[PDB]
């Protein structure tokens, strides 16, 4: 008649503790989508083009300019070299954020749920939700929890 | 649930921009050239404005990959109460060192 097991503990502190500060996650999820809105900021009027550069302009607005633009021209040299290293920097650290993003946006996310227990996120703590109070938590757990 | 929604909104903005990755190079000078046939004949306000959005990007990008120190964070909750098993028995072996009082 030992039929209490308290894996419903275990998740009593995973259950809606993470919903008692739903709002944790989302503070880094705009960290995380940050720097897509970042991308996205510096998407959004002279690189507004490149949405569709990406599609339709691809072949016609990259090499025009390397003529006409200067057949006409010859003031217009020096912020160019500087802030377009930058964006492709930012497209670099967008597709390594991309990588990180597909191993970490579902990690702080997540994280709010171990919030309460984060001894069992810890290492050296999770043990007490799975010895200590687990005489009979570790029922559903019959071949782990010996 | 939530978390595959981000996700698909990050692999849809990362498959979309997977050619700019190596076609980012187009505002090089295009950028200056855009403006230069205009002013000379006889476009620098994106170039000096977006300056000040990537040090504000570089650190939203920061938030990015400092949070990959925390990437060992979250997952461990459900790997933890699993994986310790040894130390687990451990703990309820001295448990047993009481039973056995012989």
């Amino acid at each position: 008649r030992m039929l209490e097991v308290s894996r419903e503990e275990a998740e009593r502190k995973r259950m809606l503790d993470e919903r008692a500060n739903y709002r944790h996650k989302q503070a880094l999820l705009e960290a995380y989508d940050q720097q897509c809105d970042e991308a996205t900021r510096i998407f959004a009027e002279y690189h507004k083009r490149l949405q569709v550069y990406v599609n339709q302009a691809n072949d016609a607005q990259r090499s025009v300019n390397s003529s006409n633009e200067v057949l006409s021209s010859l003031a217009t040299v020096i912020p160019a070299s500087e802030v377009v290293v930058d964006i492709s920097n930012s497209a670099k650290d967008f597709i390594e954020k991309e990588v990180s993003a597909f191993f970490q946006s579902p990690d702080n996310s997540l994280y709010m749920l171990p919030a309460t227990p984060q001894g069992l996120a810890r290492d050296p703590s999770a043990i007490p939700s799975i010895c200590r109070i687990s005489a009979a938590l570790q029922y559903p757990a019959g071949l782990e929890g010996s | 649930g939530q978390i595959t929604a981000i996700e698909d909104s990050l692999s849809a903005r990362n498959l979309q921009m997977n050619g700019v990755l190596g076609r980012l190079a187009s505002t090089s000078q295009e950028l200056a050239h855009y403006h230069s046939g205009e002013e000379d004949g006889i476009n620098m306000l994106g170039a000096f404005s977006l300056l000040k959005v990537i040090e504000s990007e570089l650190q939203g990008y920061l938030s990015a990959t400092r949070s990959r120190v925390g990437r060992c964070s979250a997952l461990i909750q459900a790997a933890s109460d699993v994986q310790e098993q040894g130390a687990v028995d451990d703990r309820d072996s001295f448990l047993h060192g009481v039973r056995d009082l012989l």
